[PDB]
RNA sequence: UCUCUUACUUUUAACCAGUGAAAUUGACCUGCCCGUGAAGAGGCGGGCAUAACACAGCAAGACGAGAAGACCCUAUGGAGCU
RNA sequence: ACUGAACUCCUCACACCCAAUUGGACCAAUCUAUCACCCUAUAGAAGAACUAAUGUUAGUAUAAGUAACAUGAAAACAUUCU
RNA sequence: CCGAGCCUGGUGAUAGCUGGUUGUCCAAGAUAGAAUCUUAGUUCAACUUUAAAUUUGCCCACAGAACCCUCUAAAUCCCCUU
RNA sequence: GCUAAACCUAGCCCCAAACCCACUCCACCUUACUACCAGACAACCUUAGCCAAACCAUUUACCCAAAUAAAGUAUAGGCGAUAGAAAUUGAAACCUGGCGCAAUAGAUAUAGUACCGCAAGGGAAAGAUGAAAAAUUAUAACCAAGCAUAAUAUAGCAAGGACUAACCCCUAUACCUUCUGCAUAAUGAAUUAACUAGAAAUAACUUUGCAAGGAGAGCCAAAGCUAAGACCCCCGAAACCAGACGA
């Protein structure tokens, strides 16, 4: 992932990561199941409602992720219209 | 070179120190100086448990050959003597059988006697006597 | 170390002037394995790990962090008996012997920092006494730090030289965010 | 040239020593 | 025998010369000196690091950025040799990945 | 170094190489996550119970408009020119406990905040800025001494 | 090792425990530097301890050459003629009594 | 390059009293730069060791070798200085007491083999130490005789006593 | 193949 | 050429005079048999063997010296031909 | 019956015998500031340590005084002989 | 030293392949497997290394864990007491 | 005590400043180091390649316009290993050193000298007494590897335990490594002296400072922010291109 350029010198970061995840503030990544658009004729309605859910990612996959990425992508946004607002905090939590 | 080494002959004198009386090359190449040190310290450090059973398999040949010499042997004078209330290690047995026959021929005696009155006990089944020089001492 | 500029610098493998072709077949003579010369394992190559270049160790601390520093310079200086506050630092004659004599009556030590205020505004009869001795420095109220004081023994100060330290030392408690650097004209800040 | 003092000085006293071993004086 | 005989001569120093009687002069001077020049500025050296730490490819990188339009050409060779060699040293080989 | 190898040798392939194997991040097909996050308006919250809590201290007078400057000045917010930001947003809640009566010009304000200020009495205006105005009413010093 | 290293015997110097005991010690020169941070211990002692010392046993003698060095030695002659001289160099004041206490 | 032994001559010694032996004198003498092999140079003062002065000169003069007439002309030389400044009167009261050899600064050429390779030609240099000592020659040590042996033998017989006790 | 190295001649100046 | 080798001369061979190598060397105070071990022991166990030191010839062993084997196999290291 | 370990006990206090790996404490030669100048401490930096890579350079032993090796003879040194 | 030359630059080329990797003490510390044009490598399981938060970790017992023709053993899984 | 060990100066690397030079007479484009005679033709051109993506055919900063945040953002990319801006607030004139070294270090250099090939080219060690060498004196010696002084004396990885004495008495299978297992008859080694091999980010741990704010513009924040400490080797191939050389 370059970890030092030749222009700048900073940390650079893979955008295939960016385009197939979404990070929360709290630490968590949004992935997506594959294969949830292509052949479904021969899939259970069961299985085609469980490939259409927003799951979460691991431990080793999350520290893959964030090492992937530089500290932009750890920050906090507020949009206006945001739907994943209200998952950016994490209350009720007991070690 | 910066801050490189300047006291370097300081620890071959430290290590040939113990190389002084060696044959060959030994006391010359420090390369094989080190190996020889490092043995020899090892062997020093190992050999005191050699050194230990050597002096007991020792006190114990000069134990036997005095038994001999007065007219017993050495397990007979062990077990008399660990029957009688007597704690006596091999070393002032050796130096008593070296130096003070009297009291190492009384000893003989005192476990000729225990033997035979052992034996007369054991061909009795005893009942009475027991012997004269037995009867343990209680300590409560 | 915030003013340190190694001008060290050993040349590598690479910059070594030689080493091209290939000194003798590996295959064919029975001699130790090696592709060039002017290598950190031969007799007049380069230095395998070493200085690179001039290495700059520049690394600024808090304002906040370093107006403590100066205050607990100033309590310890205070504490320790070696503070000695002044009205008007001006000599009748001007000359180092003087100033040594009552320096060594007074009971100060082997040394002493002086410090003035504005620069400008500074006689020249302690100038001139100062300017033949090299335990007695005259430096003004700005350019006092904490290796100066820590190199002498006492600290002389003046009734505005101290009032101008005490203010520009509270200045940093009970106040904004940077946002900006404090060298605009801001409105209530000088 | 070897910069230092101490290893030279360490030096020097085991060289007086040794001297002073081989010729002992009255 | 890499041991000198006799001894070296006593390197006697003046420890009250002029930079070090006046060490760390005018320091810090935007604390108590209604902020005018940055401490940073009193640093007198490479262009190419008055106020700047970075790394060893860094530095190198901002040489050549900044000085490397005025320099030699054996001296530029070196320095983008050096450079290549930092780079693939960084971002190819290593550990922790 | 452990052993020999390429755990020795430190010739190690790059962060996520699983060895010819398909690695996680790959497997899976793209989404729109982050399609033009670029180029979204973000907006910094501001609860009424830390504006109460600012009249309160001092750093906001209550006897003039509160716009933005007034907002930078008292260090309330921090607004960033860049970022993608189009000013400060308003959030009910501190609903209860609210007595400031204060005109506010927010650039996001919803119904139940600005219900709240009218309530004590005070006056809400919604106006837009581009970013250029933005980067000029965080720090107007600069932009005086820029000389345009 | 014990074939690098000469040995002797055990026994006494004019027997001692037979007739009466006598302080094989003698003299005790100690070198504290005035300036460093390397005798620390022995301006210690030779402050707060050595006075009990020399008045516990009235056979021995403590000589303070007070001499300024920065290896600080101590000196201990016994009546066969021994000197073993040992350096304190960095050491506490509980350790220098020990060691002379020993000596 | 280090030269000690030419200077040995001028250890001046205070005079001695009426009530102390003669001492016999002390003459050192070598020289420098001798094309010659060190192991032939030390066979030969093998040969010379502790004999008379004479006697050595009878036996280098009919030595064929190429430093036999070295050696020579040195005890010559050193004898004539000997008579002439270290006051010697006797020309035939003189014994070699000690008698070594040593190496020489050598250099570097080649060999030439059958091929590409060569060798390291390095011409091999000594010198020649000697010592002469005034008086008649000291008898050499004769063999020890039986009774020598059996008088050893009683006395390690004799000092042996009780071990690992006491 | 017939595999062969060449000797190499060091300088003239040990 | 052999049964079946032989008679002489030179180079060469042994000693004297000097220049004087190359490969190779972990250190050796360096014997044999049986048995064991990383599977073929002068250095391990049990036995046999033993005053020390050079010269002159042969090869049985020290898996002896020269080439990181050219024969078999691995390499996401190469090259030639079609 | 006895002999027979690093197992147990006797005076002491007990961190002082696993591959890779990890953690905690000291140690020394350079410069700089602070004290001493018959040589050490407090802090910052390292080109900060070599019994080994058929590792590079220079000195020198074993191999080894081992192999190779020169000059035709007499002589007044004017000559003669194969 | 041509199945394709010498010099310089790319180049300190790359190479899962060979070898080496520098002072002390103490403590902890030994491997059910899967994937890969891969078993001579790599990634993830499991274990090992630090400082914290929580309380339960091990043999536990009367009892519980369809089979079918022909036998079906030594055992295992949850298990407050100790 | 012979062999042989240390004695500092030619200076060497990078900064700030400054822009640096090129015929005393003759010879120098043919066989340069040659004074003198009749076809004048001679430049104006995408560099390539290695490596990486575990191959590789697309791709891979090197492009010569001063910092930074934006930002490693939109984008390009067998959409993958990677590459990478712009719009925008902005960037305080003048001061002579080395917390670098001292001949195996630092330029290879006292020198591009000897030497190798016809040729391009490759290319190495050098110099130590002293105020008075117009003081050729008498001293300053003492430490590594090799030697005599002063050879061997039965038995055994060269060592330990020991006694009144070297041997004699007992025990004990060199060193690092690929290896479950190596002194094994596997790998490396003759010694001494000099040199040579863990360089670093996001995320983590600890300790000061401030605090709903931290931070010397940019960045982060539902207890946070800044600073410091702590960390990730060396050497060894066959191959390819570009510029010049040889019958
Ligand atoms: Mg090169
Ligand atoms: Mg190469
Ligand atoms: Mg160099
Ligand atoms: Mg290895
Ligand atoms: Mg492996
Ligand atoms: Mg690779
Ligand atoms: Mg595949
Ligand atoms: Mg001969
Ligand atoms: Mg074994
Ligand atoms: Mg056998
Ligand atoms: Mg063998
Ligand atoms: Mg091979
Ligand atoms: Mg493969
Ligand atoms: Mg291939
Ligand atoms: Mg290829
Ligand atoms: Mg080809
Ligand atoms: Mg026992
Ligand atoms: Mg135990
Ligand atoms: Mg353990
Ligand atoms: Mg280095
Ligand atoms: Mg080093
Ligand atoms: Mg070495
Ligand atoms: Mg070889
Ligand atoms: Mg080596
Ligand atoms: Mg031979
Ligand atoms: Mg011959
Ligand atoms: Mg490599
Ligand atoms: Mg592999
Ligand atoms: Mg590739
Ligand atoms: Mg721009
Ligand atoms: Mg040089
Ligand atoms: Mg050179
Ligand atoms: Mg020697
Ligand atoms: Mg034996
Ligand atoms: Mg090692
Ligand atoms: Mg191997
Ligand atoms: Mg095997
Ligand atoms: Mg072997
Ligand atoms: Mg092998
Ligand atoms: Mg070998
Ligand atoms: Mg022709």
């Amino acid at each position: 992932l370059t970890y030092f350029s030749a222009r700048k010198g900073k940390r650079k970061t893979v955008k295939a990561v960016i385009d197939r995840f979404l990070r929360l503030h709290c630490g968590l990544w949004v992935r997506r199941k594959a294969g949830y658009k292509k052949k479904l004729w021969k899939k259970t309605p069961a299985r085609k409602k469980r490939l259409r859910e927003f799951v979460f990612c691991n431990k080793t996959q999350s520290k893959l992720l964030d090492k992937m990425t530089t500290s932009f992508w750890k920050r906090r946004n507020w949009y206006v219209d945001d739907p994943y607002q209200k998952y950016h905090d994490r209350t009720n939590l007991k070690v | 070179l910066r801050n490189r080494v300047t006291d370097r002959y300081f620890r071959i004198q430290e290590v040939l120190k113990h190389a002084r009386h060696f044959r060959g090359r030994k006391n010359r190449c420090y390369r094989l100086a080190v190996r020889t040190v490092i043995r020899a310290f090892v062997k020093c450090t190992k050999a005191r448990y050699l050194k230990k059973k050597n002096m007991r398999t020792l006190w114990i040949n000069r134990i036997t050959a005095a038994s001999q010499e007065h007219g017993l042997k050495y397990p007979a004078l062990i077990g008399n003597l660990v029957k009688c209330q007597v704690e006596l290690n091999r070393k002032v047995l050796a130096d008593l059988a070296i130096y003070e026959p009297k009291t190492f021929k009384s000893l003989a005696a005192l476990a000729s006697r225990r033997r035979h009155e052992g034996f007369a006990a054991a061909l009795g089944d005893g009942k009475e006597p027991e012997g004269i020089f037995s009867r343990v001492v209680q300590y409560h | 170390n915030f003013k340190r500029i190694s001008y060290a610098k050993t040349k590598t493998r690479a910059e070594v002037r030689g080493g091209g072709r290939k000194p003798w077949p590996q295959k064919g003579t029975g001699r130790a394995r090696h592709g060039s010369i002017r290598s950190p394992l031969w007799r007049g190559g380069g230095v395998a790990h070493g200085p690179r270049g001039p290495t700059s160790y520049y690394y600024m601390l808090p304002m906040k962090v370093r107006a403590l520093g100066l205050k607990v310079a100033l309590t310890v200086k205070l504490a320790q008996d070696d503070l000695h506050i002044m009205d008007s630092l001006e000599l009748p004659t001007g000359d180092p012997q003087y100033l040594t004599e009552l320096a060594h009556y007074r009971r100060w030590g082997d040394s002493v920092l002086l410090v003035d205020l504005t620069h400008e505004e500074m006689p020249q009869s302690i100038v001139e006494a100062t300017s033949r001795l090299k335990t007695f420095n005259l430096i003004p109220a700005v350019g006092l730090n904490v290796h100066s004081m820590l190199k002498h023994q006492t600290l002389v100060l003046t009734l505005p030289t101290v009032a101008f330290l005490e203010d520009k030392l509270l200045w940093q408690d009970s106040r904004y965010r940077p946002l900006y650097p404090f060298s605009l004209p801001y409105s209530d800040f000088p | 040239v070897k910069k230092g003092f101490r290893a030279a000085f360490r030096f020097q006293k085991e060289l007086e020593r040794q001297r002073l071993l081989r010729c002992p004086p009255p | 025998i890499g041991i000198r005989l006799t001894l070296p001569p006593p390197k006697v120093v003046d420890r009250w010369n002029e930079k070090r009687a006046m060490f760390g002069v005018y320091d810090n001077i935007g604390i108590l000196g209604n902020f005018e020049k940055h401490p940073k500025e009193l640093i007198r050296g490479p262009i190419w690091l008055r106020g700047w730490k970075g790394n060893e490819l860094q530095r190198c990188i901002r040489k050549r950025k900044m000085v490397g339009s005025r320099m030699f050409a054996d001296d530029l060779h070196n320095l983008n040799k050096r450079i290549r060699y930092l780079y693939k040293h960084f971002n190819r080989h290593g550990k922790f990945r | 170094r452990g052993h020999k190898g390429e755990r020795q040798r430190g010739t190690r392939p790059r962060l996520g190489f699983e060895g010819g194997q398909t690695p996680f991040y790959i497997r899976i097909p793209k989404y729109g996550f982050n399609e033009g996050h670029s180029f979204r308006r973000q907006y910094k919250p501001l609860s009424l119970n830390r504006l109460q809590y600012l009249i309160d201290l001092g750093r906001v007078d209550p006897s003039q408009p509160i716009d933005l400057t007034q907002l930078v000045n008292g260090r309330g917010v921090t607004i960033q020119p860049l970022k993608r930001d189009y000013g400060v947003q308003l959030v009910e809640e501190g609903a209860d406990t609210f007595t400031a009566k204060v005109n506010i010009e927010v650039q996001l304000a919803s119904e139940l905040a600005i219900a709240a200020i009218e309530k004590n009495g005070g006056v809400v205006t919604t106006a837009f800025y581009d970013p250029r105005s933005l980067d000029i009413v965080c720090k107007p010093v600069p932009f005086f001494l820029r000389g345009q | 090792t014990a074939r690098g290293t000469p040995s002797r015997f055990l026994a006494s110097v004019l027997h001692n425990g037979l007739g009466r005991y006598v302080q094989q010690l003698q003299r005790l020169s100690f070198s504290v530097s005035r300036d460093g941070a390397s005798s620390r211990g022995a301006r210690e002692f030779v402050e707060r301890e050595v006075i009990d010392f020399a008045r516990r046993n009235p056979g021995v003698v403590i000589y303070v050459n007070s001499r300024p060095c920065c290896v600080p030695r101590v000196v201990a002659e016994y009546l066969n003629g021994a000197v073993r001289e040992e350096s304190i160099h960095c050491k506490s004041v509980e350790e220098i009594s020990t060691l002379v206490q020993k000596l | 390059i280090s030269r000690k032994w030419e200077k040995k001559n001028k250890i001046v010694y205070p005079p001695q009293l009426p009530g102390e032996p003669r001492r016999p004198a002390e003459i050192y003498h070598c020289r420098r730069q001798i094309k010659y092999s060190k192991d032939k140079m030390w066979y030969l003062a093998k040969l010379i060791r502790g004999m008379s002065i004479d006697q050595a000169l009878a036996q280098l003069e009919f030595n064929d070798k190429k430093g036999a007439k070295i050696i020579k002309e040195v005890l010559l030389e050193a004898q004539d200085m000997a008579v002439r400044d270290h006051n010697v009167e006797f020309r035939s009261n003189l014994y070699i007491a000690e008698s070594t050899s040593g190496r020489g600064q050598c250099l570097k050429r080649i060999r030439y083999h059958g091929r590409g390779r060569f060798g390291i030609m390095e011409k091999v240099y000594c010198h020649y130490f000697v010592k002469l000592v005034e008086g008649p020659p000291p008898p050499p040590e004769p063999p020890k005789t039986a009774v020598a042996h059996a008088k050893e033998y009683i006395q390690q017989l004799r000092s042996r006593t009780i071990v690992h006790t006491l | 193949k017939k595999r062969f190295t060449p000797p190499i001649y060091q300088p003239k100046f040990k």
